RNA sequence: GUGGGAGAGGGUGGUGGAAUUCCCGGAGUAGCGGUGAAAUGCGCAGAUACCGGGAGGAACGCCGAUGGCGAAGGCAGCCACCUGGUCCACCCGUGACGCUGAGGCGCGAAAGCGUGGGGAGCAAACCGGAUUAGAUACCCGGGUAGUCCACGCCCUAAACGAUGCGCGCUAGGUCUCUGGGUCUCCUGGGGGCCGAAGCUAACGCGUUAAGCGCGCCGCCUGGGGAGUACGGCCGCAAGGC
């Protein structure tokens, strides 16, 4: 799944600053990393459905972080979209 | 009436290969034995379950026997 | 014609009929009886005294084979159960040892209407 | 590469030969799928509860060992098809649940 | 975020034993089965019972609980892989990013439909045997669809805690599951049972509120007619809204 070596790495990749763990731009690159993870595997499996729920909710929440940061900065929400490629 | 684990030492309830304390919480049948009579947790009775059947696969433990005297 | 000298007595019981089968140490068959082989017929056929009978006719026939040492196996649950395996054991036979290994399934099979 | 238990039941009545024979093949399975052989313990001649293939005993090994996640199923296979091996069960190595402690 | 934890949560592939049925063989006679009694039925082409071997399908005994998981439907052999939810400790990071939610979208037991597989046991319809004033039923013997799998529909239910979601406040006692702790105990988080205040028409509820408050959604306005008619939408159809 998702080890520490990869999570550490795409922390350490989308911190604000050294030692930032819980940023808006961290919290949406680990929550697309985790959707990308399950709609891979969710191609594969087609009858799991209570992932697809969990899928569902993810989704949800990483737009309304994403909602979050267009509404106090739209540059640094251009700046992740673009470096996530989303939207 | 002794409970399994009131005579036993200090055992792993993880190995699925000792048969010598396994086979102390069969029945005189296959059938494994209640939480009355083991002595043991929610928790440690679970982790035995699974154990017993993962012996059991291993053709270590009876799936069942016969009864006597009846 | 057999001159066995010992083998196993299989007692299969229910609620309409018990019968004895008196086999060989290997498995084979030597003789046998039931309710229905004694002169019962109907639910007469369960009742604990033809499964006397029956126990016990089976026994004079393993005499007349030349049974002395017998092994006792019991499956099933009805009238007269245990009535077979007291008759078997004042029947004249040496009872070695009563083992009830009466088949339980792990829950494989969909029971009839009248078992649910 | 996570760490395994293969447990391998097999044949008794083998001779060296033929058992020399089937451990160099499990070796070669072992080899070709990646496994790194951490230790092994051979208990060989057991009395099983009931009889497996006929035969009311069997030849025990243990092998621990590290390899990567996605192979385990295709080396249990490889490792199923050889015919004088009767049982094969793979289990994700834990850690040593004590009790009365 | 870090570090731990419990679990029939879901999907995929593998795999184990018990039992039923069937087939091969051995040995073995005269019945077995079934019921309140019986009869149909099966058996001399050798049944039932017993032993060994083989095939196949379906379901997982003991563990098992008054237990656990899930949003609900619902989820029990074992193994591996893929994956969801959740809890606790640390007090680390962001800095109101929240709650609810018409519509929409997705999920949705069983039964049912379509195409293709599969088929042991069970079993609507049906075929017989009984019972009875009659038996179109209950009881017995058979037996098809179906039950099982793949894919696509169907969107119903006593889909029940007959109790929408979220948050705060308001005695305790007792049993329990799972974490942490300086571990007669305390402290979280779930599952029950008594019971303060209070509520209720009463039964009863009572920190798992049916109490005291707030936010938002859904629904109700006598019974029959009737979840019927017409209209629309959805559906292959059954039919549903
Ligand atoms: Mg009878
Ligand atoms: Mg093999
Ligand atoms: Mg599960
Ligand atoms: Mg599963
Ligand atoms: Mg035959
Ligand atoms: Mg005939
Ligand atoms: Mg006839
Ligand atoms: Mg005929
Ligand atoms: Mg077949
Ligand atoms: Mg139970
Ligand atoms: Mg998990
Ligand atoms: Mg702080
Ligand atoms: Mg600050
Ligand atoms: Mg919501
Ligand atoms: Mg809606
Ligand atoms: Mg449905
Ligand atoms: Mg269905
Ligand atoms: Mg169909
Ligand atoms: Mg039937
Ligand atoms: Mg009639
Ligand atoms: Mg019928
Ligand atoms: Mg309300
Ligand atoms: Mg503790
Ligand atoms: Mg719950
Ligand atoms: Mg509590
Ligand atoms: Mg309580
Ligand atoms: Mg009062
Ligand atoms: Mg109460
Ligand atoms: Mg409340
Ligand atoms: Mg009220
Ligand atoms: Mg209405
Ligand atoms: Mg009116
Ligand atoms: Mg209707
Ligand atoms: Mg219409
Ligand atoms: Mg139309
Ligand atoms: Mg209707």
């Amino acid at each position: 799944p998702i080890t520490k070596e990869e999570k550490q790495k795409v922390i350490q990749e989308f911190a604000r600053f050294p030692g930032d763990t819980g940023s808006t731009e961290v919290q949406v690159a680990l929550l697309t990393l985790r959707i990308n993870r399950l709609s891979e595997h969710l191609k594969v499996h087609k009858k799991d459905h209570h992932s697809h729920r969990g899928l569902l909710m993810m989704v949800g929440q990483r737009r309304r972080l994403l909602r979050y940061l267009q509404r106090e900065d739209p540059e640094r929400y251009r700046a992740l979209i673009e470096k996530l490629g989303i939207r | 009436k002794a409970k399994v684990k009131a005579t036993l030492g200090e055992f792993d309830l993880r190995d699925y290969r000792n048969v010598e304390v396994l086979k102390r919480f069969l029945s005189e049948t296959g059938k494994i034995l209640p939480r009355r009579r083991t002595g043991l947790s929610a928790k440690e009775q679970r982790i035995l379950a699974k154990t017993i059947k993962r012996a059991r696969i291993l053709g270590l433990l009876p799936f069942t026997e016969k009864l006597v005297r009846k | 014609k057999r001159q066995v000298a010992s083998g196993r007595a299989y007692i299969h019981a229910s609620y309409n009929n018990t019968i004895v089968t008196i086999t060989d140490p290997d498995g084979n068959p030597i003789t046998w009886s039931s309710g229905g082989v004694i002169g019962y017929k109907g639910s007469r056929k369960g009742t604990p005294y033809a499964a006397q009978l029956a126990a016990l006719d089976a026994a004079k026939k393993a005499m007349a084979y030349g049974m002395q040492s017998v092994d006792v196996i019991v499956r099933g649950t009805g009238a007269g159960r245990e009535q077979a395996i007291r008759a078997l054991q004042a029947s004249g036979l040496q009872v070695k040892s009563i083992v009830d290994d009466t088949p339980v399934p792990h829950n494989g099979c969909r029971p009839k209407k009248k078992f649910r | 590469m996570r760490r395994y238990e293969v447990n391998i039941v097999l044949n008794p009545n083998l001779d060296q030969s033929q058992l020399a024979l089937e451990k160099e093949i499990i070796q070669r399975a072992l080899e070709n799928y990646g496994a790194r052989v951490e230790k092994v313990e051979e208990l060989g001649l057991r009395r099983l509860a009931y009889p497996i293939a006929k035969d009311p005993q069997g030849y025990f090994l243990w092998y621990q060992v590290e390899m990567p996640e996605d192979r385990v199923n295709d080396l249990a296979r490889e490792l199923r098809i050889r015919d004088n091996v009767r049982r094969v069960m793979v289990v994700k190595s834990q850690e040593p649940f004590l009790a009365n402690a």
